[PDB]
């Protein structure tokens, strides 16, 4: 299994939206960063709750 | 219509509802909210308490025995029987008045018998 | 009249409640959404009891929350036409009396109180009969039979239920005895 | 400023939500209740705060679909003439 | 709770659907009335929806601007032929028996044509060719294979007049006009199994419904009164046509119920047919265009759709999108290839909305304290409820102490934000890419020189546009899918498209040229 | 083009709509122009994927 770049983009978008809305961050982040790089770091660490469903 | 679709239903008596509302209010008071139930729930619980009846377990036993010993009556008439709790033949007439079916005297004799089997 | 119904539905869980277990979160959402209202086809919604099954959420683009399909059961009070019900009188007007049948109070129109001329005496908050001076005061336990149900709004208090008493074999707990008193023979 | 070549480029990149954000934007899209049984626009009455399809039954699992205002008027024009635009909502 | 339209299947409405779908039966040709109030039973009823201010809709109970409108129906006295389906009706009549109504074709031919149609379903052109072939074969026939009854030739006169050339007892050919009721009676008897060969679907388009018995009325929002500069409620052409339709329908009905002669009934029937045809299409062939009150052709339903600027062909367009800027570009190689220099003035206008959370509260607090004048500042703050306020200087000191989780701040652009970059004409995919902002003085979009080839740009007055995505999903898409790094290899030929151009080659040759040596100072300086 | 909406913003007449309605043509919204006009994500790239999540989170 390998994430296509479209799947990765959608996962990052959804995670960033959830973080902005008020969801807790699963990892510690440096202060003064926007939700987007927070989600990017979350993905880079490999800690992602969202999963994709393929036909 | 409640929800997006109903999958099933079952009729209950006054006693199980008393129990469920009691659990609700106890959970609420353990949750820090002093108000036990809202306005309509309070009215329903108060009416149930004022018209209390056999505890939940014996009520369930009574209705299940009613289904065992009396078939064409559904659970709704069973819970009506155990809620109004007829102590006489006339009570069973007035309960079974507008219903399409009418029982023969022996039938309500045995339903009264089951009632005494639980009438403490 | 009381019943338990199992219903499948879709519940939106905001991201603020992600840290808690889904069952109680959906339970709280359903509590806030459904309790305190009347259903045109299922009666009065009493309270959510238990959530049976929950599915995995689906994420809508442009929305941060997740939507799950859940199966749950709820307590309802659903009355029907031509259904006798036990209740105690709570309030009286010049035109009849409320009868507390549970979550809502039924009303009996003054002309359909009983099979005789009836006058209203608000001083004692009761009506007066003639053949045995029947008294319809507050707290009296009646064997009232429902004949009309007017489902107009999902608000519980707005809907009206017309229930009569004049039909044969019906009476209040005091006159139920008096009904049998003339039946003693 | 924008146009058709830019739309083609954005499609070619595979970005779709970017296309929605840059083009549709806001205050020109609306919410429309759709019946899942027949395929007609359901009606919501705020007095009754209920949704009913006045074609094939009231509570026919009515769902909510967002669409642009121009498309809504186009559907109204199509329905004004005999053509009936049934909508089949896709499961998420 | 939000679903997506997966498909749209088109069909022909049935009279029952139009009846139950509609709410109010329009019967009286009533205008906006002197006090500008909707007259009961008028074209603009309150059940149709309200566009006038200060009143409630009858059906949904919505104020103007929130009521989507609702449909109404008109009960026609006599059947009327739809203009669009006239040719289809004429083709169908030539293919079905006058008595039985079935398709005049042998069973084996039916089987063969059904197989061919099943094979060529998807191909629209081949489907039309098969339909035309079957129509020709059936029309050429004279004796019904099922009944054996003669089928008098049917002649079509534009726009909606059908003649049956019958032979009298003397053999003379006389034209018998087919009234719409006759056409409906002919069409009803056609069985479902014959529809696929005839070119029809017996679940969404039945031939009887082509002839109109109930005419739906568009809601008031669909036919709004735009009013005039004088205050006169300039009506809609559709409204005037509906008024005329209602008048003629009532007149025809009252003369029908009065035992009027056949000639006047026919006259009113033809007037109704002409009015209906011109209401559906004011430019239909063989139809005199109805004139407005000013003497100009009225814009009708057909004209409202087949317009280049209408719903079709008009919604797709290029207009001034929000959050964009355009200025000349100047070169600089001191920034990374995936960066762009943005002037301060542009950065102080193209704000981006950011929701305040726990890990960025202090930064947004400082930004909102800066105000809309210092560069690291904000222009608008949105409370959790939804109201928007301008920071300005009066309440600059507040709106920061009362700023907590759940608010939204429209801060200025800062370093690291993602931004699209475009150059017109946009030929290939690489003409739009995502860059990282780096705010610098002056007023030019600084661009690295290695990125010139994909953009095909030269610094001789060329201008570029940048767009700032607002939502988080768009920002993530731009950052992951559209960054300059991922587009080094060109999709066209599979080689690089980003690289050195003019100095990056000549200077490289000078550096690596045979016999070229450098001193320690130069080595250290160039490496640093 | 099968999509009657896509063909619609390419023509000068409206007879194509009547032909499609007569044939009972179904528009699958599988293209680009029709989805853009409606206001829905184009079914290419990121418009193709679907996402699910297990709610209990650390
Ligand atoms: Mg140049
Ligand atoms: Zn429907
Ligand atoms: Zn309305
Ligand atoms: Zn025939």
């Amino acid at each position: 299994f390998k994430y296509t770049r479209f799947e990765k983009a959608r996962i990052i978008g959804a995670r960033a939206l959830q973080i902005s809305m008020g969801a807790p961050v699963l990892i510690d982040v440096p202060p003064g960063i926007t939700p987007l790089e927070a989600a990017i770091l979350e993905f880079e660490k490999g800690v992602i709750p969202i999963t994709v469903i393929r036909p | 219509m409640i929800g997006r679709g109903k999958l099933g239903e079952k009729y209950i008596t006054i006693a199980e509802a008393k129990e469920l509302l009691l659990k609700r209010r106890e959970e609420e008071v353990k949750a820090g909210i002093e108000e036990p139930l809202y306005y309509e729930a309070r009215l329903a619980l108060e009416h149930a308490e004022r018209f209390a009846k056999l505890p939940a377990d014996k009520a369930k036993e009574a209705v299940e025995e009613l289904m065992n010993a009396f078939e064409w009556m559904s659970d709704r008439i069973a819970c009506k029987i155990v809620d109004i709790m007829p102590e006489d033949s006339m009570d069973l007439r007035v309960i079974f008045a507008k219903e399409e079916y009418q029982p023969t005297q022996e039938e309500m004799k045995q339903i009264l018998d089951i009632l005494d089997k639980y009438r403490e | 009249m009381y019943k338990i119904v199992t219903v499948k539905d879709v519940v939106r869980i905001p991201p603020t409640m992600f840290t808690m277990d889904p069952k109680e979160a959906a339970k709280i959402i359903l509590r806030e959404t459904y309790e305190g209202t009347y259903d045109k086809d299922e009666g009065v919604i009493l309270s959510i009891l238990e959530v049976k099954d929950i599915k995995d959420g689906i994420i809508i683009p442009g929305d941060g929350a997740t939507y799950h399909e859940v199966v749950f059961d709820v307590l309802v009070w659903e009355p029907k036409i031509h259904e006798v019900v036990e209740g105690y009188v709570a309030d009286v007007m010049p035109f009849g009396a409320f009868i507390r049948i549970g979550p809502i109070d039924g009303l009996v129109h003054i002309s359909q109180l009983m099979d005789d001329y009836v006058v209203y005496d608000e001083r004692n908050k009761q009506f007066v009969g003639k053949e045995k001076k029947y008294l319809l005061k507050i707290g009296d336990l009646v064997r009232a039979r429902i004949i009309n149900i007017s489902a107009k709004s999902k608000v519980i208090r707005e809907n009206r239920i017309g229930l009569t008493m004049r039909q044969p074999g019906l009476g209040k707990f005091e006159w139920i005895e008096k009904e049998k008193k003339k039946e003693k023979e | 400023r924008f146009g058709e070549m830019e739309r083609d480029v954005l499609v070619g990149h595979g970005a779709a939500m970017l296309l929605i954000e840059r083009l549709l934007e806001e205050s020109d899209k609306t919410e429309v209740w759709v019946c899942e049984n027949c395929g007609h626009i359901a009606l919501e009455d705020k007095r009754r705060r209920r949704v009913y399809c006045p074609v094939c039954g009231e509570e026919e699992r009515i769902s909510k679909v967002e669409m642009s205002y121009a498309f809504k008027l186009l559907l109204d024009e199509l329905k004004a003439m005999v053509i009936r635009p049934k909508l089949n909502l896709s499961e998420r | 709770m939000k679903k997506v339209i997966g498909s749209i299947e088109f069909g022909i409405l049935s009279p029952q659907e139009i009846r139950k779908m509609s709410a109010v039966e329009v019967t009286v040709p009533d205008t906006y009335d002197d006090d500008g109030y909707p007259i009961e039973g008028g074209v603009m009823d309150k059940r149709m929806g309200v566009i006038d201010p200060g009143l409630r809709c009858e059906t949904c109970g919505g104020r103007a601007g929130e009521c989507p409108g609702h449909f109404g129906h008109i009960e026609l006295a006599r059947p009327v032929i739809h203009v669009g389906f006239a040719k289809t009706i004429y083709r169908i009549l030539e293919s079905t028996c006058r008595e039985c109504g079935r398709i005049k074709l042998t069973d084996e031919e039916i089987e063969e044509y059904m197989k061919k149609i099943e094979l060529a379903r998807n191909r629209r052109s081949e489907f039309n060719e098969i339909i035309k072939e079957i129509h020709k074969k059936a029309k050429e026939r004279m004796v019904c294979p099922h009944c054996g009854a003669p089928q008098y030739p049917i002649k079509f006169e534009k726009p909606t007049i059908y003649w049956e050339i019958r032979k009298d007892e003397q053999g003379n050919e006389y034209r018998h006009r087919l009234m719409p009721t006759e056409v409906r009676d002919w069409l009803e008897k056609i069985p479902d199994k014959d529809l696929p060969l005839l070119g029809l679907d017996p679940e969404k388009s039945r031939p009887e419904w082509m002839v109109l018995t109930v005419l739906p009325v568009p809601p008031v929002t669909a036919r709004p009164s735009i009013t005039l500069e004088t205050g006169i409620r300039a009506e809609d052409d559709l409204t005037h046509k509906l008024v005329d339709i209602i008048r003629i329908n009532n007149r025809l009905k009252q003369n029908i119920e009065a035992g009027a002669p056949q000639l006047i009934i026919e006259d009113l029937w033809d007037l109704l047919q002409y009015h209906v045809t011109t209401y559906i299409n004011n430019e239909a062939p063989g139809v005199p265009p109805a004139k407005h009150k000013s003497g100009r052709p009225l814009k009708t339903l057909a004209q409202r759709l087949k317009g280049k600027e209408g719903r079709f062909r008009g919604n797709l367009s290029g207009k001034r999108v929000n959050f964009s800027a355009r200025t000349v570009i100047s070169p600089d190689p001191m920034i990374s290839i995936n960066e762009v220099g943005v002037p301060v003035e542009v950065a102080m206008e193209l704000t981006v909305p950011e929701k305040v959370t726990e890990f960025n509260i202090e930064r947004l607090r400082k930004m909102v304290l800066n105000g809309p004048d210092k560069y690291p500042g904000a222009n608008y703050v949105i409370d959790p409820e939804g109201r928007r306020r301008r920071i300005m200087d009066s309440n600059k000191e507040t709106l920061a102490n009362q700023l907590d989780i759940g608010w939204t701040v429209e801060r200025h652009l800062m370093d690291g934000d993602i931004v699209l970059f475009n150059r017109q004409p946009s030929l290939h995919r690489m003409s739009i890419m995502a860059h990282r902002v780096r705010v610098m003085p002056y007023r030019t979009f600084r661009l690295n020189l290695a990125v010139c080839p994909p953009y095909n740009a030269d610094f001789d007055g060329d201008e570029m546009n940048l767009h700032v995505p607002q939502t988080e999903e768009a920002q993530a898409e731009a950052r992951i899918l559209m960054e300059v790094q991922n587009h080094i290899i060109s999709p066209r030929y599979g080689g690089p498209i980003i690289g050195g151009i003019q100095d990056h080659i000549s200077g490289g040759y000078l550096l690596t040229r045979e016999g070229a040596y450098f001193t320690r100072d130069e080595v250290e300086q160039m490496l640093m | 083009k099968s999509s009657v909406l896509a063909r619609a913003a390419f023509e000068i007449t409206v007879q194509h709509l009547f032909e499609a309605a007569e044939k009972g043509e179904v528009d699958n919204l599988n293209g680009v122009i029709e989805n853009v006009l409606i206001g829905q994500p184009v079914p290419v790239g990121t418009g193709m994927v679907k996402l699910t999540m297990k709610l209990p989170l650390r």
